[PDB]
C-alpha cells in the first residue's frame, strides 16, 4: 500500500543517539543532589520526642 | 470455507439474472427476424425452379 | 478520574492474586479479617517503578532495576517483590505475567536509584511493568510525621 | 467491473423478502463457558496412590482415618466422664467395644470417598458443554426453517 | 497480474458485508490442557504385581496388611493398658476377639485400594480432554450460523 | 489442505465476476448489431429474388 514514510531501527537508534548528545550538550553534568550522601552504614538511627 | 461458498452462490444469482435477459431478448426480438429470413428464401427458391 | 468508589468483600469468589489468578481461599473456615492500612511512603511506596529486568550469565540470578524512590529507603537479602510485566515470547507474541522475587543484593543507597540482584530465570525480553509491589521490608528508614 | 455485487445483492434482499431470519447473539466469552478454575484447581493437582499408612498409621495420636475415628469416639466418652456419670471402666468397655465398627467403617470410607468426588467435576462439565450444546441447537433452528422453505 | 486477489478480497467484503464472524481466541498450549505431570508423576511408575507377602509376612513386626491391622489395635489396647483401667487378661481377651475381623479387613483393602487409585486417573484424563472438545464445540457454533446463511 | 481450498474458493469468485461482466457486454452492446446485420440480409435475399 504506501510505503517509505517511517524510519527503520537503526535509524531509529542513530536518531536516539543523536538526541542523547544534544541533551548532554545542554547539561553535561548531574543537576540533582540528595540529602543523605552516605551509604547505610555511616549513619546512626534514633529516635527523639517533638523537635525542640 | 463455509464462509467463502455462500458469497459465490451469491455470484451465481447475479449472473443467473443475465443469463434470464439474455434468452428474454433472443426470444423477443431476434426470432421473429429469422422466420422472415425464411420466408424471404422460400420464394428465391421458387424463383430458381423457374 | 473519581473520588465515589466503593470496595466490596465478597466470600463467595476469593481469588488471591494480584490479577485475581491464583488459589480460592475455602469461605467455611477463617479466623480473621484483617484490613491491611499503610501509607504512601510505606516501602519505597508510591513512585517506584521497574524499568528494565533482564538475565544474567550466572546459574541462578537476574538483574532488576527499581526505578524512582525516595531517599530513605534500603533494601535487605530475602526481601520479596511482586510485579506485573510483559514480555516477548520466544514465536514473538507480547505476553502478559505476574510473579514475586527475592533479593539477594543491591547497590545505590541514597540516590534514589536502586539495581537489584533477584534469584530466578525470566521467560523471555522484557517490554513494560503495568504494577509493582515495594511493600513489608526489613531494614527501618525514617520518613517526614505525618498524622492522618 | 459493472458491479456485480450491487446485483447480487439486490436480487437477495428481494428474492426473500416477507420472512425473518434472525441469528442467535450469544457471545460464548463470558466465563460462563469455561470451567470454574485456572491451573490452580483441585482437579490439576496431581493424585496420589493410596498406602496402608494412610488407613492407619500404628500410633494412638492419629493421621489416619481409623485412628480418627478411634479418637473422636474417646473423646466423647471422656466428656460424659468428666461430668460425673461414669466411670473408668464404662469408657474402657465401650472403648473397647467400637473399636472393631471404627475399623470397619474406616476401610470402607477411604474407597467411597475417593469416587464420590470424581463423580462431581464430571457432572460439572457435562452441563457447562450442554449449555454450549444449546446454544448450537437455537443455530440450528433457523437452518431448519430455510430447509423447509 | 492484474490483481485478481485483490478483486476476490474485495469481492468478499461486499457480500458478506452487515454480519459479524468472530472466530474463538483460545490458546491451546497454556498448560491447562496437559497432564499434570510429567515424567515424575506416579502414572508412569511399574505396577507391583499382588502378592501373599503384601498380606502378611508372618511376623509380628509389619510390613503387610494384616500386621498393620493387628499392630494398630494392640496399640490402642496397650495405651489404655498403661493407664490403670485394665490388667492383662483383658487386654488379651480383646485382641483375640479383634484377631478376625483384622483378618476379614486386610483381604478386601488390598483389592479395592488397587482401584480406588485407577479411577481418578480417567477422570483427571476425561476431564482436560473435555476441555478441548468445549473448544471445538465453540468453534463450530460460527459454522452453524455460516451454514445457515 | 483445507486452508488452501478456502484460496481457491476466493480465486473463483474473481473469475466468476469477470464472467458476469462479459456477459452483460454481449447482452448491451453485441447482439442489437447482430439483429442489424441480419435485418441488412433479408432485403438483400429480396433483391436476388428480383
Amino acid at each position: 500500500g504506501i510505503g517509505q514514510i517511517h524510519f527503520n531501527v537503526e535509524t531509529s537508534r542513530k536518531v536516539c543517539l543523536d538526541l542523547a548528545k544534544s541533551v548532554l550538550r545542554l547539561v553535561p553534568v548531574y543537576p540533582l543532589v540528595s540529602p543523605v550522601k552516605k551509604q547505610h552504614d555511616d549513619y546512626w538511627f534514633v529516635g527523639r520526642l517533638g523537635l525542640d | 470455507a463455509t464462509k467463502a461458498e455462500y458469497a459465490l452462490t451469491k455470484l451465481k444469482l447475479s449472473n443467473e439474472s443475465v443469463t434470464y435477459c439474455t434468452a428474454q431478448y433472443n426470444l423477443s426480438s431476434m426470432l421473429p427476424q429469422q422466420l422472415l429470413m425464411l420466408k424471404n428464401q422460400t420464394t428465391q427458391v421458387a424463383e430458381q425452379t423457374k | 478520574g473519581t473520588k465515589d468508589y466503593i470496595f466490596i468483600l465478597d466470600f463467595a469468589d476469593l481469588r488471591t492474586g494480584v490479577a485475581f489468578n491464583g488459589v480460592t481461599i475455602n469461605p467455611r473456615n477463617i479466623t480473621m479479617i484483617s484490613f491491611d492500612c499503610t501509607e504512601a511512603h510505606h516501602g519505597l511506596g508510591k513512585d517506584a517503578y521497574i524499568a528494565a529486568m533482564y538475565n544474567n550469565d550466572d546459574g541462578a540470578t537476574f538483574q532488576m532495576e527499581i526505578g524512582g524512590i525516595h531517599t530513605n529507603a534500603a533494601l535487605a537479602a530475602g526481601d520479596k517483590l511482586q510485579c506485573i510485566w510483559r514480555y516477548l515470547d520466544v514465536n514473538g507474541n507480547a505476553q502478559a505475567a505476574e510473579n514475586e522475587f527475592e533479593v539477594v543484593s543491591y547497590e545505590g543507597f541514597g540516590t534514589s536509584n536502586f539495581s537489584v540482584k533477584c534469584k530466578g530465570m525470566l521467560p523471555g525480553k522484557f517490554i513494560g511493568c503495568d504494577a509493582f509491589y515495594g511493600k513489608y521490608l526489613q531494614t527501618d528508614g525514617p520518613i517526614k510525621q505525618v498524622d492522618s | 467491473s459493472c458491479g456485480a455485487e450491487l446485483e447480487a445483492n439486490a436480487l437477495l434482499t428481494a428474492l426473500v423478502a416477507g420472512e425473518d431470519f434472525t441469528l442467535p447473539d450469544i457471545d460464548m466469552s463470558g466465563s460462563e463457558y469455561d470451567i470454574p478454575g485456572g491451573i490452580n484447581s483441585p482437579i490439576y493437582a496431581e493424585i496420589e496412590k493410596i498406602t496402608t499408612e494412610q488407613l492407619t498409621t500404628r500410633e494412638v495420636g492419629g493421621s489416619g482415618v481409623f485412628d480418627a475415628l478411634m479418637q473422636s469416639a474417646s473423646n466423647h466418652l471422656l466428656a460424659e466422664f468428666k461430668n460425673n456419670r461414669i466411670t473408668g471402666g464404662d469408657y474402657v468397655k465401650a472403648y473397647i467395644a467400637t473399636m472393631e465398627a471404627c475399623m470397619a467403617n474406616a476401610v470402607q470410607f477411604l474407597t467411597t470417598k475417593d469416587q464420590a468426588y470424581w463423580n462431581a467435576v464430571t457432572a460439572q462439565v457435562a452441563a457447562i458443554t450442554a449449555r454450549a450444546n444449546l446454544g448450537i441447537i437455537k443455530a440450528n433452528f433457523v437452518t431448519a426453517k430455510i430447509q423447509a422453505l
